[PDB]
């Protein structure tokens, strides 16, 4: 006979929610991977992907 | 103290004084859920616990 503390509760997850910006275009990985000429290691090229 | 072998001092009046004394009695009753504090709502982390 007495009062007993138990485990904390929270509501179980029901579904998964994904919220992303509605961007449609694809960056050209073809000009990165299927590129013709590659720069040297002392003059390595950096391309911005955004 | 003006001590002597035949001299004594007797008070002729008195003063009633009130002094304040403060003592702690209780403490804030805290309760911690160990599973929640270690990692919340994670079943994989709870399995490792
Ligand atoms: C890149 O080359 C691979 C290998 O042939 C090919 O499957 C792929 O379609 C090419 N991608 C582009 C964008 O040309």
């Amino acid at each position: 006979k007495g009062i007993y503390q138990t485990s904390n509760f929270r509501v179980q997850p029901t579904e998964s929610i994904v919220r992303f910006p509605n961007i449609t275009n694809l960056c050209p990985f073809g000009e990165v991977f299927n590129a013709t000429r590659f720069a040297s290691v002392y003059a390595w090229n950096r391309k911005r992907i955004s | 103290v003006a001590y002597s072998n035949n001299s004594i001092a007797i008070p002729t009046n008195f003063t009633i004084s009130v002094t304040t004394e403060i003592l702690p009695v209780s403490m804030t009753k805290t309760s911690v859920d160990c599973t929640m504090y270690i990692c919340g709502d994670s079943t994989e982390c709870s399995n490792l616990l």
